[PDB]
RNA sequence: AACCUGGGGAACUGAAACAUCUCAGUACCCAGAGGAGAGGAAAGAGAAAUCGACUCCCUGAGUAGCGGCGAGCGAAAGGGGA
RNA sequence: AGCCAUGGGGGAAUCUGGGCGGACCACCGCCUAAGGCUAAGUACUCCGGGUGACCGAUAGCGCACCAGUACCGUGAGGGAAA
RNA sequence: GGCGUGCCUAUUGAAGCAUGAGCCGGCGACUCACGGUCGUGGGCGAGCUUAAGCCGUUGAGGCGGAGGCGUAGGGAAACCGAG
RNA sequence: GUAAGAGGAGGUAUAGGGAGCGACGCUUGCCCGGUGCCGGAAGGUCAAGGGGAGGGGUGCAAGCCCCGAACCGAAGCCCCGG
RNA sequence: GGGCAGUUUGACUGGGGCGGUCGCCUCCUAAAAGGUAACGGAGGCGCCCAAAGGUCCCCUCAGGCGGGACGGAAAUCCGCCGGAGAGCGCAAGGGUAGAAGGGGGCCUGACUGCGAGGCCUGCAAGCCGAGCAGGGGCGAAAGCCGGGCCUAGUGAACCGGUGGU
C-alpha cells in the first residue's frame, strides 16, 4: 500500500526573534524561498539562511509589497 | 587481569594533555568524487566526541 | 562521467567531473596549481 | 550491535611493520628553570641524579625562566635556552654518538 | 598422586550469526622420563667497534607487534635476582 | 616474510669456506649448522613434619564411623547414610 | 457490633479462577585475584614508590631503584619545543 | 579400512554390483530444448610447470637478486551428437 | 564433488506465513514555535549542465481579444489588455519579474590555505557563513564570484587500485 514515506523534517522557521543580542556571523532565519529578506547588517547564503554581519539586536520591520525584512542593529 | 589496552582503539584514537579524546574526522576516502574544496577541507580536521570520549579514556590508561 | 584535471609543466590535481557524449570532448581549462601561481590543465 | 563509533578512521599509520620499534635516540626536554634549581657543572649524569630523565640517554635542557651563569653539558639546546644561557655562562653541545 | 618432554589433538565457547580467528596446542589419547623433567657451550643475541651456555623469578610490558586491524592475541633484547 | 623446524623436487663448498644481522644487493659486523653429554636454580605433593582471623558432623575429603563399602548399573560407572 | 480481597512473583492490572509454596528444621545465591575509574583516610611531594630477591625473624622486620607513575607538548612521522 | 588387507568369490558376464517396477494376461505412446549419462584425435577456454623479447633493484665490476610478453602446457567446462 | 562436515537462511508485521515495506526529498495528517505516531492519505530521488556556471550589459510572461498569405483552436507578425495564473532541467513546496525568469559580450571563484560565529543534533552526520592571505575573473567604478532559487540525486569504517611530495 505505497504511503508510508515522508521527509526527514527541516525544522526551519526564525531563530533570532526581534529584541535579542546575537554575537558576530550567527544565524537568524532558516526558510524556504523569500518570506524574509537581508537588512542592516544582515547576509545570506545559500539556502536563504539570514545571519548578522556584526552583533548587536535582532528587529524586525514590515514593508508590504516589498515583503518582509530582519536586520540587526549594533552597539559599539 | 592487567586490560589489554584495545589496539584497534589507539590506531586512530590519540588522547591530549588535557585529557579531551581528539579523533579524526570520518566522511573522506570513499564518498569523494568533487566535493567542494570547502568539503574535503572543513574533513582533514580533527575534532573532539563528548560522553562516548569518556568510553574511550575506558580502553587505554597504560597508554 | 569521474574527471580528474591534471597540470601542464608539472602533474597537479583537482576534483571535477566529465559528460563524455555532451559537447565534452576537449578540456583545457584553468585553475591554480600549486608550486608557483596560475596554469592550464587538461582530462582523463 | 551497530558499530561502537568504530566509524572515527584510523590516521595513525606508521603504526607498525612487521620487525617493529626502530632504535632511534629520544631526546628529553627539561626545563631549564628546572635546572636552576640546584648549581654547578650540571651534566645529563648529575640530571637523573636527581629526578628528571629516567635514562632517555639525550637530554634537551629548554623552556623560560632564569638559566644560572653555569655550565649544562647536555645532548641538544634550544635555540631559546641557548641565547638565554649564553646571557648567563656556558653551555657545551653534546658529546658525539 | 601430581608435575615433565615428545607423538597426536577436540568442540562447546567468544566473535552478542558465522567460515578466518577464538576457546588452544587447552581437554583428552598415546609413548617415554625422573625425583624431577626439559633446556644447554652459541651457524647466539642485535646496534653498544657491545652483551656472551642454559634454566627460572621480577621487570621491560599489555610495550613491539599480530588480528574478518573484529572478537581478540601478545613477544625479545636490556635491567633486577636465583 | 627473514629466521628455526621439514613433507616433495633439484643440489655445494673445507676457512679465496658456510650461516645470520627481517624480501634483495653492496659495505661493514655477529657466528661456526648438518654429532653428542652436562650439576645447579625450576615444577610437583602419594609420602612425613610444622602452622592457620580454615571446617566442627547438611561443614570439612565422598569417607571422623569397617566407604570407594552398602546399594544402583550388564558394563564403564555412579555412590549413601551413619 | 463496627471494619477487613492471604504471601511471593509477574504485571497496564491480582483475593484472584496466573506463578510458586503441605509443614517445620538445616543447606541456599553479588565473592575473590589482577588491572582500571571515581570517592575517601593517610604518608611523602618535583618528586612519590619498589618488583624479584639478599639478610634477619620463627607471627620481626630491614635492606634491595630493576622498574613504575610524575615533571612538555604538539605532530602520521622526520622534527621541533612553551611551543 | 589411514594401510596392510577383507568381503566380492576360492564366484567369472547363463556371473557379480546398483537401480526401478513388482505373480501372471494385453501393453507400455511423442518430446533429447534444459538436466544426467554415453560418445566426439578438432577448436575455444584452462593450472602447475616450461619459455625468457623486454625491463626492475644493486654493485666500481664480474655478479647477484626480482618482475615478466609470445609460445608449449591435462582433466574440466564450452561446443557437436546419441 | 549432500558421500560426509560446519553454518547461514534479516526485520518490521493488530499472531505468523503469503503480500507489502526498509534509505533520501515534498505536502498533509501535525492540534498557528519546533518535535510528533499508524501496513495513515497522496507523489518524487539513486540524476542532470561548460552551459543550465561567473560576471557586466540588455530585455519580461502565461492568457484574452482584434487584424493579419501559407498556418490555423495553438507556428510567426502588430495593435490592444495583461503583477504574475509563466517561467525557473525533473515530484512537491516555499519562493521569485523591485529576477532567481529570457537574450548577448567577456570568462571559468565547478579556486588554493584557513574559518569568526551559529543552525541542527544522543553520537556520528548534515548545514549556513562574515572575514583574512596568495593568485586571479567579469565590471569604468562600486563591486561581485569558494558552482546551479533552495529543499532529494546517496554510503562510517575496514581492505585494496593509480599519482605525487
Amino acid at each position: 500500500t505505497k504511503n508510508g514515506r515522508d521527509s526527514q523534517a527541516k525544522r526551519l522557521g526564525v531563530k533570532r526573534y526581534e529584541g535579542q543580542v546575537v554575537r558576530a556571523g550567527n544565524i537568524l532565519v532558516r526558510q524556504r524561498g523569500t518570506r524574509f529578506k537581508p537588512g542592516k547588517n544582515v547576509g545570506m547564503g545559500r539556502d536563504f539562511t539570514l545571519f548578522a554581519l556584526v552583533d548587536g539586536v535582532v528587529e524586525f520591520q514590515d514593508r508590504g509589497r516589498l515583503g518582509r525584512y530582519v536586520h540587526v542593529r549594533p552597539l559599539a | 587481569p592487567k586490560m589489554k589496552t584495545h589496539k584497534g582503539a589507539k590506531k586512530r584514537v590519540k588522547i591530549t594533555a588535557s585529557g579531551k579524546v581528539v579523533a579524526m574526522k570520518t566522511g573522506k576516502r570513499h564518498l569523494n568524487w568533487q566535493k567542494s574544496g570547502k568539503e574535503i577541507r572543513q574533513k582533514g580536521r580533527k575534532f573532539v566526541l563528548a560522553k562516548p570520549e569518556a568510553e574511550r579514556i575506558k580502553l587505554l590508561l597504560p597508554y | 562521467l569521474l574527471l580528474e584535471c591534471t597540470e601542464c609543466k608539472r602533474r597537479n590535481y583537482a576534483t571535477e567531473k566529465n559528460k563524455r557524449n555532451t559537447p565534452n570532448k576537449l578540456e583545457l581549462r584553468k585553475y591554480c596549481p600549486w608550486c608557483r601561481k596560475h596554469t592550464v590543465h587538461r582530462e582523463v | 550491535g551497530r558499530s561502537t563509533t568504530l566509524m572515527r578512521l584510523p590516521k595513525r599509520g606508521m603504526q607498525g611493520q612487521v620487525p617493529g620499534e626502530i632504535k632511534r635516540p629520544r631526546y628529553q626536554g627539561v626545563n631549564l628553570k628546572d635546572l636552576a634549581r640546584f648549581e654547578g657543572e650540571v651534566t645529563p649524569e648529575l640530571l637523573v641524579r636527581a629526578g628528571l630523565l629516567k635514562k632517555g640517554y639525550r637530554l634537551k635542557i629548554l623552556g623560560e625562566g632564569e638559566a644560572k651563569p653555569l655550565k649544562v653539558v647536555a645532548h641538544a639546546f634550544s635555540k631559546s635556552a641557548l641565547e638565554k644561557l649564553k646571557a648567563a655562562g656556558g653551555e657545551p653541545v653534546l658529546l658525539e654518538a
